[PDB]
Formats: structure tokens, sequence, C-alpha cells
């Protein structure tokens, strides 16, 4: 727990986790023994990250006692979690500032246009046509502070789901996400419960293209596609039906992806080519994994 | 796997053996095959009641049935030298009974009491009396009723008789007491429950 | 790790779309065209919003100074309004498609339940491994090459025939690759699934819940009395079964029936289970079947399987399990049901 906490602290230094208006809950969901008694918002964030990491050990234990098949939880999962947290936090902050900048510029231009028409028929008709857009932009600009407040918790939950939830099925994914959300609730960490995970970590254009690439219209499939897009460690795909293979090949036709297998004689050569020319590579039969990929 | 019961066993037997095989020149041949099938079924069905039907789990299987069929054909052709009808008392009952007692279904037996039981079934089943109208394959299955010998002389009649057998088979069909299945059934019932409980 | 596991909703959608294609090809084609139209419509609306925002963001001075900006804004607003109009039109046509496809939801639910039961079948034996393609082959068999749909044209009767044949073919193909002792168990589950698909039948959750487990009801020394005519195990079974509201007066009903002992020693009591449960309204024949199943489990466990078969015969028909008694007709299965890519595994007991 010490190592996880210190890694979280040092890695989230670039993060803007300072919330001076944060209130310490009376019952703090403490998982770090030497966490300061009046924790700060950043301290609560890293403590919740450590809790998220330990929750995967608890879940693996629960599936192990029921005879289920579990995959080992490693500190590299925690490193992927914190890396995704930093990247998603920065991305969401940048997108939200850019959207607010565009909305403010649009609103000031509409106000300037009203002043110009005051100081004619066509522009009055245009302003009448733009009233709904102006109202929507003012409302979205009003929601800016709430979005800013919920960014940290939303990104933490999204990164946890990306790092840890890939191997598990729908029920266990929901269980882990509910556990993390409840822990954030006990820690007074702000997050949204309305937006879906797939809607939050993917846009409609990407989902439409995924549907074009023959990705099945399913929430778990969309989550899998998001993991295949935002991965830190190279993905290992488990698909008995195998439609994931066609989805990957369709998504990477333009970049000239090559299908191969660990049991193929040319695999090494293929791998070398994929490494030298920077082309996407798809290797099947990972049950016969060749340790030459270890580096 | 072994057929679920005597009816299924005999249906599988009659399906496995070609029609032209059974319908050769001696009209009596079909009955012999039926008898063999019944015998085979009974023998196999006594394996399910592992300690009681036989003292040991023997591998009475398709090879034994095929060997018995070949022996029946060989000795029937030897006796009925290309004749349309062979008198039932002229059928080589001694040859078939001895060959099945010592070699076919007999070489697997390593216990004198299981050998006595096999001799028992062979003596009761393979006689001239099997060709009578009132021959009785089994006696007092449910206390009152019992299983009659079909009055068929062609294969299709025997197949119909097997197909018309009820779905109320009891170990008394095999000569065993009716309670010989009780415990087994109970276990399987409990087993079913467990499997059901394991799939929720 | 990125695991692609089958979810109930996704399989339900797949089966609903497949039955819509098979039964209502015009409706399925219209639905596909509508989803494509709305996808590109939302795409166009997003592009129009982005273009409007960027046109406002990339204009210098005042908007009225450059009439080209005004014309572009007017064109964008006009196109947005008319694409939105097409959006409501596509929405109403989707309402038509949805009210058409509402009829086939129970079949898709049954399909998903059957597939997940087949997947759970691996828990009882290592040999019971079934892919999604196997169940999809069963479903295609039921939908497209079903001899019972040869001359039937009414959609409701076709759907009923398809629903019946789904259960029948699923049992046949799965049980051909199962040990006979397990067949009833599978049949039981199918019956329960078909029991959930009946609108007019109750849930029977408590009766099945006591059917399973049951022994977890701890009975003390004083809790279980000594009933004349029953053994200790039978007495505890009566006590546990009395926990139901319907069997609350079970000891009194058994004691008041002097003929009951005769029924306790009959060869096939499951055929003549006496009316020992108290109920205000008459139970359905399937409800009567569960009540007899409970009574048999309490009193004659050795005949439980037989009663279970009767239960299946009540839910799925008399001849539902009859194919397993027949010899394996391997010729037709190899010629028609087995693809050349699919190996025919023949697993035999010693």
């Amino acid at each position: 727990t010490e190592a996880l906490y210190q890694v979280g602290k040092e890695f989230t230094s670039k993060m803007d986790l300072e919330k001076p208006n944060y209130i310490v809950p009376d019952y703090m969901p403490v998982v770090y023994d030497k966490l300061p008694q009046p924790p700060s918002h950043r301290e609560a964030i890293v403590n919740s990250c450590v809790f998220v990491h330990q929750t995967l050990h608890q879940a693996n234990a629960r599936l192990a006692k029921r005879g289920g098949r579990t995959m080992a939880i490693t500190p590299r999962h925690y490193l992927d979690f914190i890396n995704h947290y930093a990247n998603l936090f920065h991305e969401k902050r940048s997108e939200l500032e850019e959207q607010q900048m565009h909305l403010n510029v649009g609103l000031r231009k509409i106000k300037e246009t009203v002043d110009q028409v005051e100081e004619v028929n066509r522009s009055t008709a245009l302003l009448k046509s733009l009233s709904a857009e102006r109202e929507r932009w003012e409302k979205t600009s009003e929601t800016f502070k709430n979005q800013m407040s919920t960014i940290a918790g939303d990104c933490l939950l999204s990164a946890a789901f990306i790092a840890y939830a890939g191997y598990f099925d729908q029920q266990m994914r929901q269980n882990l996400f509910t556990t993390w959300s409840h822990h954030l609730q006990q820690a007074n960490i702000q997050f949204r419960t309305d937006i879906a995970r797939t809607e939050y970590l993917s846009n409609a254009d990407e989902r439409l293209r995924w549907q074009a690439s023959s990705l099945p219209a399913d929430d778990l499939c969309t989550e899998n596609a998001i993991m295949l897009k935002r991965f830190n460690r190279y993905p290992l795909i488990i698909d008995p039906s195998g439609q994931a293979t066609e989805f990957i090949m369709n998504e990477y036709k333009d970049r000239k992806i090559t299908r191969t297998s660990f049991l193929d004689d040319a695999f090494r050569k293929n791998l070398e080519s994929a490494l030298r020319f920077g082309n996407p590579l798809l290797v099947q039969d990972v049950e016969s994994y060749d340790p030459v990929l270890n580096p | 796997e072994p057929p679920p019961g005597v009816k299924a066993n005999m249906l599988r037997t009659f399906s496995s053996i070609p029609v032209s095989r059974i319908c050769k020149s001696p009209n009596e041949r079909a009955r012999l095959y039926f008898l063999l099938a019944w015998f085979h079924a009974i023998i196999q069905e006594r394996l399910r009641y592992a300690p009681l039907g036989w003292s040991k789990k023997y591998e009475f299987g398709e090879s034994d049935l095929r060997s018995a069929c070949d022996t029946v054909d060989t000795w029937l052709d030897d006796t009925a030298k290309g004749r349309q009808n062979i008198s039932p008392d002229k059928i080589p009952w001694s040859a078939l009974k001895t060959l099945m007692a010592q070699s076919i279904y007999g070489g697997r037996v390593d216990n004198e009491f299981d050998q006595r039981l096999l001799n028992t079934f062979l003596e009761r089943l393979f006689t001239t009396r099997s060709f009578d109208s009132e021959f009785k394959l089994a006696c007092k299955v449910d206390g009152h009723k019992d299983i009659q010998m079909p009055d068929g002389i062609r294969r299709e009649e025997f197949v119909q008789w097997v197909e018309l057998l009820p779905d109320t088979q009891t170990p008394s069909w095999l000569g065993l007491p009716n309670n010989a299945e009780r415990v087994l059934l109970t276990t399987q019932g409990v087993d079913m429950i467990s499997k059901m409980l394991k799939m929720q | 790790f990125v695991n692609f596991t089958v979810t109930r909703s996704s399989l339900q959608s797949q089966c609903l779309n497949e039955v819509l294609k098979a039964e209502r090809p015009d409706v399925d084609e219209k639905r596909s065209d509508l989803l494509k139209l709305q996808g590109e419509f939302q795409l166009r609306l997003r592009q129009l919003e982005k273009s409007l925002l960027q046109a406002l963001n990339e204009v210098k001075g005042r908007i009225l100074d450059d009439d080209t900006i005004i014309t572009t804004l007017e064109n964008l607003k006009r196109e947005a309004a008319e694409v939105t109009r097409k959006v409501e039109e596509t929405d109403i046509v989707m309402q038509e498609v949805e009210t058409v496809s509402q009829q086939y939801l129970p079949l898709s639910t049954a399909c998903s339940s059957i597939y997940f039961t087949m997947e759970s079948l691996k828990q009882i034996h290592f040999l019971y491994q079934y892919s999604l393609q196997f169940f999809l082959d069963i479903y295609h068999n039921v939908l497209y090459e079903n001899p019972n749909l040869k001359g039937v044209t009414d959609h409701t009767q076709r759907l009923s025939i398809i629903t019946k044949d789904l259960f029948q073919v699923a049992f046949n193909r799965v049980a051909r690759g199962m040990l006979h002792q397990d067949h009833i168990t599978f049949a039981m589950l199918l019956a329960r699934i078909k029991l959930k698909g009946t609108v007019g039948e109750p849930t029977y959750d408590a009766e099945f819940q006591h059917f399973l487990r049951g022994n977890e009801i701890v009975l003390s020394a004083g809790s279980t009395p000594r009933i004349q005519g029953l053994t200790v195990e039978q007495a505890e079974a009566v006590v546990r079964l009395s926990c139901l509201p319907a069997f609350k007066d079970l000891i009194a009903k058994v004691q008041a029936d002097e003929q009951f002992g005769i029924w306790l020693d009959s060869s096939s009591p499951e055929q003549t289970v006496p009316y020992l449960w108290s109920e205000e309204t008459p139970a359905t024949p399937i409800g009567q079947a569960i009540h007899r199943l409970l009574l048999i489990q309490a009193f004659r466990p050795d005949r439980l399987l037989a009663m279970a078969h009767m239960f299946v015969s009540t839910n799925l028909g008399e001849s539902f399990m009859s194919i397993m008694e027949q010899p394996l007709d391997l010729t037709h299965i190899v010629g028609t049901e087995v693809k050349p890519n699919t190996p025919v595994l023949m697993c035999s007991v010693p």
C-alpha cells in the first residue's frame, strides 16, 4: 500500500488535482495507514486509486473462491491505471477548455451582431434563427463549472475501467465500477452518474466507424473497442466467435495490418517487418505465446 | 453409451443388423435373432445394477453380439441345409448354448456364479419352447403381468413387438428384484438436483 | 486483456434481428435502411453544428460586414432544420418497426436463456462444451429449414411453431452429445425456461426454490415429530415441505388419509399422487405437476426422476424426450446437420 500510494503521488504530480473547496468526509474511506488525518483532495484521489487497485485483488479472490478463472493482478496494471488517468484527465480538461472558448467566442459574436443590428431584415431573421443555438450555448457555458468539478472523478473511474475491466464479463465490470463509484462517494470525490462509460470515452464518429468496421452493437463490445483504442500495454483479445479479429483487420486496413500466428514459420520474419516498417500486426494463437515478444 | 433400457437396446440391435441378414432362407432365423437380441439386451441391462445383475462389470458389447450372430448363422446353415423351414426341435440349441456359454459372452466370465447365471439365461431362453405360442420371456414383472413371446415369424413383426413395449421397465424384466434400482434411482434423483443447483 | 464475451442483451438483439429477417424480411430491410439513415443523419447534424461553431469562430470583425458568412450561416441553419425534419420522419418509421418487432421479443429471450443454459451445462460435465455457433446453427435450423413451417403463412402460428421447434431441436442436438443420465436435467431447465415464457402461468419461484436446496432448512429434535407410517427421513421431508403456505397442513392431511400408506408403497406413485396441498384457487396442470413433484421428492425420492419426466411431459409435450430412446440416426445428421469444417466427435464410455 505504501508503494502504490507513493507511485500515485509522484505520477499524479503533473495532474491538477487541487480543490481548495474539498470537504473531508466524517468517515474517510481510508486504505492507506499513514494517510494524513486531514487529507487533501489530491491525497483522497491517490488513496482512491490505491483502493481501486486493491479492489481487483478482492474481485480475483471472489472469482477464485467460486471456481472462476482469474488473471493475475500486477503493479503494471496500476501503472497503466495511473497513466490512463493522467492522459484522460489532460485530454478532458483540454477538450472542455476548447469547447468553452468556442462557446464564449460564439456568444460574444452573437451579442456583437445584436449591437450591430441595433445601431436589417436579413440579419434580424438570422438572429431569430440563431436564438436556439444561443440559448444552448449559454446553458452549456453555465454547466462548465460542474463539468470542471466532475472531471477528476469521471476520469479516475474511466481510467480504472480501461485498466482493469477488460478481462471480466459484464456483471463483474458493473460490480467493479459500482464499487469504485461508491468509494468515490464515501471520499467526497465528485463524479457523474448519468453519462455512460462508452459515451464518455468515445465519440459518435468513432462509434459509427466501429459499426462500419463490423463491431457488434453492444455496450461491452464498445467498451472493448475503447480499450483497443486507448491501451497502454498491447492488447490481448479473447474472442471465441472471432469477430474481434475482423474488427481489428477492418480498423487497420488503411495501415496495412498483417495477420500471423505464433505457430506460423514466418511469424518471426513478419514480426521483424512489423517492427521495422511500423505496421500493425495481428498475431493469433496466443496460447502458444513465443517469449521473443518479451522485450 | 449403453442404451437406456431393454427396448432401446433391442431397437439398436435390430437397427444395426441388416434386414437381408435376418431374412434368409430359414423362416425361423428371425426368431433366433430376436431371442439373441433379447438375451443381449437383458445381459447388458444387468450391468447397470453393477453388484447385483452381475458379480463384476463385464464388457458385454457389440463384438459379443456379432460373434453370436455369426455362430447362429453358421450352425443354422449347417443344420438347415438351404431349406425354407427348419423344425424347431432340429435347431442346434446345444451348439448355440454351449458356444455362448463358453466363448461368446462366456470368455469374459471369471466367476463361477456369473457363469451359472449366464448358463441360466441361456438355458431358459434358447430351447424349442421358445417357438411356442405361450413362451414367456419374463415372469411376474409387476406381480401379476409378464412379458410374452411375440408370435412373429418375420423380422418386421419382432421389430413392431419391440416398438410396442411399454415405457415401464423394471429390474424384474431382467430377473432382478424390483428394489434393485431403488437406491440407484434415489441417487440419480439427488444427482439431478445437485446439477440443477450447480447451474444457477 | 480485452475479453469478448456474449451478453444476454447482445444475443437477444442478434436473435430478434435474425427472426425479423426470416419472418418479416420487408420489416427487417426497412429497419436496416432506417438505422443507416439515422446514423448518417446524426453524423450530418454533428457536422453542421461543428461547422456553425467554426464559422462563428473564424470570422473577423463583425458578422454583418461579410455577407458570405451570413449566407453560410443561413445555409447551415436551413440544412440543420431539414435534416432534423427527416429525423422525426425516421423516428416515426422506427416506431412502426418497433411495434412490428414487439411480437418477437419472447422468442429472443428464450433464445438467450437456452444459449446461456447450454453454456452453464459445462459445470456438470467437462464434455458439455458448446460454442455460440452451435446454438446459432440450431436457431437457423428452426428458422429456415423447419419442415413444420412448410405451408403455414399466419405469422402468429409460424412464431408459435418456431418457438416450439427451438426447444425441441435444442434438446435433441444438445442431448445427442450428453450422457443419458443428464438428459432430464437439461430437459428440466428447458421446461423452466418455457415455463417463464408463458404469460398465463405464475412464477413458481418458491416452489422451485424449495425443490432445489431444501435440505438447508434446519430441523431441531423437537421440530420434527414422529408421524405414524413415515420414516425419520420422510418425516423431516414432510416438515420441510410444510414450510410452504400450500403444505402448511401437510401432516394433518397425511394423517387424515388412511389410504396414503398404500400410495406410499405403490410401484409408480408419481402416476397417482394424491391431492395433499391446500390451495384456494385450483392450480394449473403445470402447477399441479410441481405440487406432485414436491410431494414425490418429500415421500418417494426414488421415483423423483420419473416425476421429473412427467413434469417435462407437462411443459414440453409427451414426445419431447422420445428421440433419445431411438437409435442415433447418424446418416441424416452427417449429411445435413454437420458442416465439412465441423469435425464429428464421437465420445464413447469404456
